[PDB]
């Protein structure tokens, strides 16, 4: 989510091979502290895993078949 | 005075027998016709009901159709 952002940000945050880099950089670490318990926002499983939920979809791509049947039996 | 009052109605205060047959006789001039026309109704429905009923038995074919996509 942030980390998305973040990835594109962090890219340019960098200043050329100069110790511009470090002094910006050490605080960029503090951004790494930060991230880093930004994993932990994701640190547990919802819905299973791709393609297994993606198995749950198609497995719903069968089940709305007899959604898309019955109806014709309503006379 | 209780005595009195419960000859105060008397059932049948008519008292006659003789005629009050004869209401029991109306009576089963309604009754006797009644009697087979009101069961009648039974076989005249299960004649439809039981058959329309293996008709639910059928959409239970179908609602078992239903059950396995």
């Amino acid at each position: 989510t942030l980390l998305r952002q973040g990835i594109r940000q962090l890219k340019e945050k960098v200043s050329k091979m100069e110790p511009e880099e470090m002094t910006v950089k050490e605080k960029k670490s503090i951004i790494e502290i930060l991230k880093a318990r930004i994993a932990l926002k994701k640190a547990f499983l919802k819905m299973a895993l791709s393609e297994s939920n993606d198995t749950v979809v198609k497995k719903e791509d069968v089940r709305e078949s007899p959604v898309d049947t019955f109806m014709e039996n309503a006379t | 005075m209780q005595i009195d009052t419960l000859i105060n109605q008397l059932p049948g205060i008519s008292t006659a027998p003789k005629h009050q047959l004869e209401k029991i006789k109306k009576l089963q001039n309604s009754i006797e016709e009644k009697q087979l026309e009101r069961k009648s109704l039974e076989s005249e429905n299960e004649d439809l009901k039981l058959q329309l009923a293996k008709r639910i038995e059928t959409f239970g074919r179908l609602s078992c159709v239903l059950f396995q996509p």
